[PDB]
């Protein structure tokens, strides 16, 4: 055996009865993949994929505070998910590429097809595209590393495309925004976001929902939809795609998300749980509480958003947690939810438990209306930013797999973790 | 509100020395502590952000380190330019909050206060009180209280002091001493003195004779 | 070069409310995200009230003054103002305009460090049912007991004025060194009592001519008094 799979079919039962019990036990796993371990460097902007049996990684190492350091590595690798041996799944990396110059690469993510992985990524010498985004040349690079590398092998282990051509449609720019994709077929759809001129953005102030908002102004979402209500350009998800049977390696298009639900440009993600994709959409605006769910088209994209009333994500000003009524705002982080049951639906992910700073990761498994269960993967006063699940399979059996950034707790150095979570079939 | 317990609130370290003011928040503020410093009179100037980093066109003697919940501001030698109130600033979570402030003073040596007085105006006199002033000028310590022998009588709380903060120069103080009696109450005696109290050791008395 | 300047009363009646005003110049109000205003109440840490976001409705105050708090803005002006109702003695302050700057450093992680880059000279509000009153200027005058042979000193007593801040100056700025301006404790009647004295070369008295220059701005005064032997 020792073989992950991707969640499909009847898996094994689950607990479907909420509860208080400790069922939640963690496994910190991060030792097998040891590109992690560090003393003091700054590792961040994380990236983990997985998809049938293999997945995708990626940091930055950056010398010093990780607000002001300097950009010392950039590490994009791929590998297997297999059981290590006691029933429990763990990472072992197969295939590492270090960029040149760590400089140029920004808001990597990857997508698996037929034995690689492709992971589109931003490259720009003006800064970060999103900060310093009306001079972002808007150029993109393609890389294709093998999760079954060959010796002595070129082109095969290691590709690069360059992007040349880009349908955009009305935006000036797009950009991949997200960790995770998904393929159909032959094509390829990656998280992204585009740039569109706030002056181009077609909006009527009557469709913001002010209901139930005394103190809030119908532009609120009009103004919110950039990082600053001035903003030159406003943000967009969608998908970029890239079909994998096109003659020449230049094209990618993009795909705006539909107006359901709208909230600025979010680092995104479309996943395959079940039989189907299911989308998620970080909150950075107003609407704080959880949106993610079925993808009833791809392309056009629209995106069925569960009504939870449960699940939110941690804000220092103007946006607090559990904040349901439109303000101008561009603050939150990114904690996703991954689908494990679609006849009722229960999906789980580590999210901060605190209002305002971001303290306190706890994986939880929930349903729209109600917490399930919750298992707390660090001391209540921890500092952690950012978390990535995945689930699968492993003997039929549902495992998770987070990417959680801690703070340790004397450094103020951050680090990501790796925990193994199995969702128990008994509640108690 | 995460609160920042600053201390101590007060200190005071020869030029050249190390001064060490920390500040401790409530709860854990990563990387989002700001040092100010502010000077009597003015706005509060930036010195420190992002719990390490110092502003450009800041003196590399302040230095900045930081635990997530404790914070330690560093002047690694002290100069008589750097002496001011210092303060936190988390701008983390809303409220944002300050320290108390801490008043890093200057230690010196050697000075003696140069005594003036002065006697009361003319036009004041026809007005109804008199206000004679004495003058304690560019001396550390502080400290030079003054005892008006009021003609021979001792006077307690007929007088109130008004000492000056450090000078950035050369570190001194200077203190102003007001004896507020009537006009009717200042004819009569027609003596008027303010001693002074400092490490000068010979208590020195100035002498005033009116008219 | 952009620069901030609070506008008030100096005075408020307790139980009445509290306004100020905010001129900002050097750039526009529509051109930084927040704008706030933070207040040090005398021998106490300083105080954060609240911001307006430059270019938007939005508010947010600090729950010590939520209540009591409303933050305004005039965009035709480039003015923001403050209103804080029903005041207490405990408001008695100094109160700074000041612009926010939010350090951010990657787009996938909105949470900006905050501080505040630029700010004001600071108002002093005082919070007192008293009635104004502008200051008297008698002369020091050097004499032979405030000479010390290569040292004279001279000054100018400033008397009887309600509320506290006033402005000095010594031939209207030009002289500033040996100069020093001392911190007014209350005086016993409840006015303010404070000297202003200057050292000079004994032997440029009689030539050389001083000006104490003293300034009220609660009640406007310009005295440009002269001190003589
Ligand atoms: C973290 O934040 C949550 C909620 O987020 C915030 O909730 C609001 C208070 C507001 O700040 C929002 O903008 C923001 O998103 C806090 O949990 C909330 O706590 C309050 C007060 O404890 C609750 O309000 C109460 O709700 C009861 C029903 O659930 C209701 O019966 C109560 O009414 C009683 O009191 C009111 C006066 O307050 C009175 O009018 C009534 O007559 C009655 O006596 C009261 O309204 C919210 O429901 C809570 N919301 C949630 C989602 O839990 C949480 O406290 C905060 N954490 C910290 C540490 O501050
Ligand atoms: C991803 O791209 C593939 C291939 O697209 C190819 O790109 C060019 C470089 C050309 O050289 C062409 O060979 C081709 O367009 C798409 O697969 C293609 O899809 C089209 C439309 O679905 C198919 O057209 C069919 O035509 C036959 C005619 O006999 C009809 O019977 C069919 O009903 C249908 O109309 C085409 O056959 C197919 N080509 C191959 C090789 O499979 C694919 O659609 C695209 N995917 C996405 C999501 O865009
Ligand atoms: C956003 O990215 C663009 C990319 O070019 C930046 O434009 C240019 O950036 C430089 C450095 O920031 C500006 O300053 C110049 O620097 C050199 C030294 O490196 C100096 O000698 C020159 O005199 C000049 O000052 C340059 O003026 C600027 N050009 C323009 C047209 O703006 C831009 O600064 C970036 N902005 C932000 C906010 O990130
Ligand atoms: C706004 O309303 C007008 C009036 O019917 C309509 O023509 C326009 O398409 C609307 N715009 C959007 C974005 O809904």
């Amino acid at each position: 055996s020792e073989g992950v799979s991707n969640l499909v079919g009847l898996p094994n039962n689950i607990c479907l009865q909420k509860t208080s019990n400790q069922i939640l036990k963690p496994k910190l796993i991060s030792y097998t993949l040891p590109v992690v371990g560090q003393s003091g460097t700054c590792i961040t902007d994380p990236l983990l994929a997985m998809d049938e049996g293999y997945f995708a990684y990626s940091h930055l190492e950056k010398i010093g505070s990780c607000s002001r350091g300097v950009s010392k590595q950039r590490i994009i690798g791929v590998g297997e998910v297999l059981d290590r041996g006691d029933e429990v799944p763990s990472l072992f990396m197969t295939n590492v590429w270090t960029p040149s110059n760590p400089n140029t690469v920004y808001h990597c993510s990857a997508v698996y097809n037929n034995e690689f992985y492709y992971v589109l990524c931003a490259v720009s010498v003006v800064g970060d595209p999103i900060l310093n985004s009306t001079y972002w040349s808007g150029s993109l690079m393609m890389t294709r590393l093998a999760v079954k590398p060959k010796n002595n092998g070129e082109s095969y282990n290691q590709h690069q495309f360059a992007l040349r051509n880009i349908e955009k449609g009305k935006y000036d720019k797009v950009m991949p925004y997200g960790p995770s994709g998904i393929k159909q077929g032959d094509t390829l759809y990656f998280p992204a976001v585009g740039f569109l001129v706030r002056t181009e953005f077609k909006y009527n102030d009557s469709n913001c929902p002010i209901a139930e908002c005394q103190y809030s102004k119908p532009e609120n979402c009009r103004l919110s939809m950039g990082i600053r209500p001035n903003s030159h350009y406003i943000l967009r998800s969608g998908l970029l795609k890239y079909n994998l049977s096109d003659e020449e390696n230049s094209k990618i298009v993009f795909i705006e998300i539909s107006d359901q639900r709208l909230s600025i440009g979010s680092p995104s993600k479309i996943y395959d749980s079940l039989g189907q994709p299911v989308f998620y959409q970080a909150s950075f605006s107003w609407d704080t509480m959880i949106k993610f769910g079925d993808v009833q088209t791809v392309n056009p994209l629209v995106v069925n958003w569960r009504d939870n009333t449960v699940i939110s994500r941690p804000g220092q000003s103007q946006c607090p947690r559990f904040n349901k009524c439109p303000e101008v705002c561009w603050e939150g982080v990114y904690n996703d939810a991954f689908l494990i049951d679609r006849i009722n639906w229960i999906s789980a992910g580590v999210f901060l438990d605190s209002n305002q700073t971001a303290e306190n990761p706890v994986f939880t498994v929930f349903k729209d209306n109600e917490v399930l269960y919750r298992a707390q993967l660090a001391s209540e006063d921890t500092n952690a930013q950012k978390t990535i699940t995945n689930c699968f399979l492993l003997k039929n059996k549902i495992w998770c797999i987070s990417l959680v950034e801690i703070y340790d707790t004397g450094d103020n150095v951050i680090r990501p973790k790796l925990f193994a979570v199995k969702i128990p079939e008994q509640c108690t | 509100d995460i609160q920042m317990t600053q201390s101590p609130s007060s200190l005071s370290a020869s030029v050249g020395d190390r001064v060490t003011i920390t500040c401790r928040a409530s709860q854990g503020i990563i990387d989002y502590l700001s040092w100010y410093q502010q000077k009597p009179g003015k706005a509060p100037k930036l010195l420190i952000s992002t719990a390490s980093n110092l502003e450009s066109g800041v003196p590399s003697r302040f230095s900045g380190s930081g635990s997530g919940t404790e914070f330690t501001l560093t002047i690694s030698s002290l100069q008589p330019e750097d002496f001011a109130t210092y303060s936190c600033l988390q701008g983390y979570t809303t409220p944002y909050t300050f320290g108390q402030g801490t008043k890093v003073e200057i230690k010196r040596t050697v000075a003696a206060p140069s005594v003036f007085i002065f006697p009361p105006s003319d036009e004041q006199l026809k007005s109804g009180t008199a206000s004679v002033v004495c003058l304690l000028n560019n001396f550390y310590p502080r400290e030079a209280k003054v005892q008006w022998k009021v003609d021979n009588a001792l006077q307690s709380g007929n007088s109130q002091e008004s000492v000056t903060e450090q000078d950035s120069k050369d570190s001194t103080y200077s203190l102003s001493s007001t004896l507020t009696l009537s006009k009717a109450d200042y004819e009569k005696h027609k003596v008027y003195a303010c001693e002074v109290t400092h490490q000068g050791l010979s208590s020195p008395v100035t002498k005033s004779f009116n008219r | 070069q952009v620069q901030l300047q609070e506008s008030g009363p100096g005075v408020v009646k307790p139980s009445e409310t509290l306004s100020l005003t905010c001129a900002v110049s050097g750039g526009s109000i529509s051109d930084t995200y927040r704008w706030s205003w933070i207040r040090q109440p005398p021998g106490k840490g300083l105080e954060w009230i609240g911001y307006i976001y430059g270019s938007a409705t939005s508010t947010y105050y600090n729950p010590s003054l939520s209540s009591r708090v409303t933050i305004s803005k005039d965009m035709s002006k480039n003015q923001f103002s403050l209103n804080l109702n029903s005041v207490t003695a405990a408001d008695t302050a100094v109160y700074y305009c000041a612009r926010d700057y939010q350090y951010y450093y990657s787009g996938s992680y909105p949470t900006p460090h905050n501080w505040f880059d630029v700010w004001g000279p600071g108002v002093l509000v005082t919070v007192s049912s008293a009635s104004t009153k502008g200051p008297s200027v008698f002369p020091l005058a050097p004499s032979s007991k405030s000479t010390s042979g290569g040292t004279a000193a001279l000054g100018c007593l400033v008397k009887d004025y309600f509320p506290e801040p006033v402005t000095v100056s010594w031939n209207s700025g030009a002289l500033t060194s040996g100069v020093h301006t001392f911190p007014a404790v209350l005086q016993s009647s409840g006015l303010y009592s404070l000297s202003s004295v200057v050292t000079v070369p004994s032997s440029g008295l009689g030539t050389q001519t001083y000006i104490c220059n003293v300034n009220h701005k609660p009640s406007n005064t310009k005295v440009d008094k002269k001190v003589e032997p």
